[PDB]
């Protein structure tokens, strides 16, 4: 959906 | 000055701080990359503009590594960098600027300078005096002697600036911010020999970032309306965000 989301739940 | 007695918080704050040339190369990298170079405009503006995504990738890695922040959910961290991401690039350039102060340019994440005559002949004049009044902040701040404890406290002070009501986790926040802010009135009070209550300068500080930041999304939106942004900007999704 957006792209922020995509950041926070990308691996660490 | 330097520090003896730091607060905890400043300290893992700055063990936090990414590094400046691996952010560097890495957003040159990603600007290396083929694009659909649009014909109607300089090529430069959409390099910029995926510069200034790239530098909002980077600091939302430095967020999700931060204390408090990390034990949050993501409707949290989502509204939190929803309401300080003009707020976090702003201030990151301004603190671009006074480290490595030239009065006569201004020195991008790139490396690159660019002349204020540059600016004041090719740009608008919206664009015009936001590079001029940023540039009076780094002049402020620069008068005030800020250093990197400050600066970092004031990065995590404006990433929790915000008030509890739109938060679902409210306590922790809270707890977030007066740390925060008895961090640097600690900070402060303990380094500062000068005259003058450095903390509220810097608060100040913090407003006239806040100010500059509405400017900025001012800009942004101007572009928008006129369908100037690349497609998918990162940056234009953060302005299109439900304000909190
Ligand atoms: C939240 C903000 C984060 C920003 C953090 C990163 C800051 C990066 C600073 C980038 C500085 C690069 C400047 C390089 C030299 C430069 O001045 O080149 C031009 C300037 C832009 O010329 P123009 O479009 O303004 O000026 C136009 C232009 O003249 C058109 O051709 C006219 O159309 P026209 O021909 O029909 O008249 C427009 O008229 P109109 O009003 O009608 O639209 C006019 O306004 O450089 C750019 O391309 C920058 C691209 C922006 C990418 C990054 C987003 C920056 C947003 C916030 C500003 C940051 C400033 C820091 C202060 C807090």
């Amino acid at each position: 959906p957006s792209l922020l989301k995509k950041l926070l739940l990308a691996p660490a | 000055s330097g520090g003896p007695n730091v607060p905890e918080l400043i300290l893992q704050l700055l063990q936090l701080e990414p590094d400046e040339d691996q952010v560097r190369a890495r957003i040159l990298g990603s600007l290396q990359e083929p694009t659909k170079s649009r014909p109607d405009q300089p090529a430069a503006f959409g390099l910029l503009c995926r510069m200034a995504d790239q530098t909002f990738i980077s600091i939302v890695d430095w967020a999700r590594r931060c204390m408090v922040f990390k034990e949050l959910e993501v409707a949290d961290q989502m509204t939190l960098l929803q309401n300080c991401w003009s707020e976090l690039l702003v201030f990151d350039h301004i603190y671009r600027q006074v480290q490595h102060g030239k009065e006569g340019s201004i020195l991008l994440v790139t490396g690159q300078e660019v002349e204020l005559t540059t600016v004041a002949t090719q740009a608008g004049s919206l664009l015009h005096s936001l590079v001029l009044r940023a540039q009076e902040l780094v002049l402020q701040l620069l008068a005030l002697q800020l250093d990197r404890q400050e600066f970092v406290c004031l990065k995590f002070i404006i990433l929790f600036s915000l008030d509890l009501k739109f938060l679902n986790n409210h306590i922790l926040v809270k707890d977030a911010q007066e740390k925060a802010n008895a961090a640097l009135l600690d900070y402060t009070l303990c380094h500062y020999p000068h005259s003058g209550d450095k903390f509220q300068q810097l608060l100040l500080c913090l407003v006239e970032v806040r100010a500059l930041s509405m400017q900025a999304k001012e800009y942004l939106y101007h572009k928008h309306l006129g369908n100037e942004m690349p497609r998918n900007n990162l940056l234009i999704e953060m302005l299109q965000a439900k304000q909190t």
